[PDB]
């Protein structure tokens, strides 16, 4: 469901590992 | 008018900070604010223009 972005300084930080380099790892294994 | 800088705005008694940018958005012609899912204001319609 859907600039930090969100107005009451709410902000969502990025992961680590991204999207990408998590299926990387699963391929891997 | 000023458009696409922060700035501190009050528009017809709603006092809010934020940037100002044109949108896509079409009001309904009696309504003059907009509210998101999260009921904070995220359009104004100016009076005068
Ligand atoms: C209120 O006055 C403003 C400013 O004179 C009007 O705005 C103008 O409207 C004319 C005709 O629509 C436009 O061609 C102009 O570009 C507009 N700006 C100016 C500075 O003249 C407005 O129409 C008037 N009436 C309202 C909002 O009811």
């Amino acid at each position: 469901a859907d600039c930090a972005q969100k107005f009451n300084g709410l902000t969502v930080l990025p992961p680590l590992l991204t999207d990408e380099m998590i299926a990387q790892y699963t391929s891997a294994l | 008018l000023v458009k696409n800088k922060c700035v501190n705005f009050n528009f017809n008694g709603l006092t809010g900070t934020g940037v100002l940018t044109e949108s896509n958005k079409k009001f309904l012609p009696f309504q003059q604010f907009g509210r998101d899912i999260a009921d904070t204001t995220d359009a104004v319609r100016d009076p005068q223009t």
